[PDB]
């Protein structure tokens, strides 16, 4: 397995079994040493204040978050960021249906859009009550992050001056979203509570509630 | 990139298939 | 006046899965050192030790059946027991139904066995050396 790259002669098959045995002993000791280290007790790359939640946003009850949010922060979110799995994938409608009006009273949004669903995002979040404002453009090849705002950002909380909208890849030929955007937020809201939907373990930064099926 | 577990899984499954052809003879 | 270190634990208790945060509320870094879907919960290590008494060392297929409802990895059992028996090769122990209290003795006796001959690594006695 694969059946065609495998040997069929006895001399070829015995030789291969002999080398696999040696190799299982090798990856055995690497797995004991891995588990023991993890066991007693290694530290992950995750910051301590991060707040992961593995759930499916269709199945997830947002009210459980809403209530536990008010219970602890005393306020709804300041900044919400998204990277919808456009159509592993979610029907364009499903994400549209998500109750993101409930989730934030006054603050910003950040939605990542590919050229194919660029227009869709605008009317997706104008539905969410957000007012389209600004576009952050990422150069790797282009991907656009659309920004919106509802209610009042007049409060002193937010900082009007913006880190330059443009942004670059931390590495060359990279596919994960770049970290700088988490400091754009940090300039825009320092130590503000933030939500990320469609998060990923490498999107785990502290101060951030991250919801993702892959967390 | 694979993990240590995933590699051991391929290795065992491979071992089973070859042991099957070594027994088929 | 919003304490984020307390706000983090206070959220993790009410929203995060049982695997992500300790009832303590702090973060369970053991969970992120293993890929998503291949983490080994403690409710799984007790499920295995239990399987050794009812089905013995060799019958992984049968154990995965009763304790893990057919979802666990036969080879991850095959290895996690080596760590229970502190030995790299468990061919000797094939088919022996071993009580949970006999396992620790078998581990301690194989670790100490390992320690003496300097054939011990990573709390595991390597009776097979390549
Ligand atoms: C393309 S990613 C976004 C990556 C993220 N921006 C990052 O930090 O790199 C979208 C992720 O959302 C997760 N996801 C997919 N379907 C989902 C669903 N129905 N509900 C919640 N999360 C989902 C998947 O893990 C998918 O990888």
């Amino acid at each position: 397995d694969y059946l065609d790259r495998l040997p069929k002669s006895k001399k070829g098959l015995q030789g291969l079994l002999q080398d696999i045995e040696k190799r299982i002993l090798h990856y055995k000791q690497l797995f004991f040493k891995e588990q023991n280290e993890i066991a007693n007790g290694k530290r992950s790359m995750v910051p301590d204040n991060s707040i992961p939640i593995c759930s499916d946003v269709t199945k997830l009850n947002f009210q459980a978050l809403i209530d536990a949010q008010m219970r602890h922060a005393g306020k709804m979110f300041d900044v919400i960021m998204m990277d919808p799995p456009w159509q592993d994938s979610l029907s364009d409608e499903k994400i549209q249906n998500m109750p993101i009006q409930s989730l934030q009273q006054d603050g910003f949004i950040f939605v990542w859009a590919i050229n194919a669903k660029y227009r869709v995002t605008i009317k997706m979040i104008e539905n969410w009550g957000y007012k389209l404002v600004d576009e952050i453009t990422w150069v790797k090849a282009k991907e656009s992050c659309l920004i919106g705002v509802k209610g009042d950002v007049d409060n002193g909380r937010f900082k009007k001056n913006i880190a330059s909208d443009v942004i670059f890849s931390e590495r060359r030929g990279q596919s994960q979203k770049p970290e700088e955007i988490y400091q754009y937020i940090n300039q825009l809201c320092p130590n503000g509570n933030y939500l990320e939907i469609f998060a990923r373990r490498n999107n785990l930064h502290d101060n951030w509630v991250s919801i993702g099926n892959e967390l | 990139k694979f993990t240590n577990l995933e590699i051991l899984t391929h290795l065992y499954n491979l071992k089973a298939e070859i042991v099957r052809r070594l027994a088929e003879q | 006046p919003l304490d984020f270190t307390q706000y983090a634990k206070n959220m993790r208790k009410d929203l995060s899965n049982q695997d992500i945060c300790l009832e303590d509320g702090a973060l369970n870094h053991s969970y992120f050192l293993t890929k998503k879907g291949q983490y080994w919960t403690p409710l799984n290590q007790k499920a295995l030790q239990r399987g050794i008494e009812l089905f013995g060392v060799g019958n992984w297929k049968e154990i995965n059946y009763d304790e893990f409802s057919g979802k666990a990895n036969i080879v991850e059992l095959e290895l996690r027991t080596c760590m229970i028996l502190g030995i790299n090769d468990i061919t000797e122990y094939y088919g022996k139904k071993i009580s949970e209290e006999e396992q620790e003795e078998i581990k301690k006796s194989n670790i100490a066995k390992g320690k003496k001959e300097n054939k011990l690594k990573d709390n595991i006695y390597q009776k097979l050396q390549q």
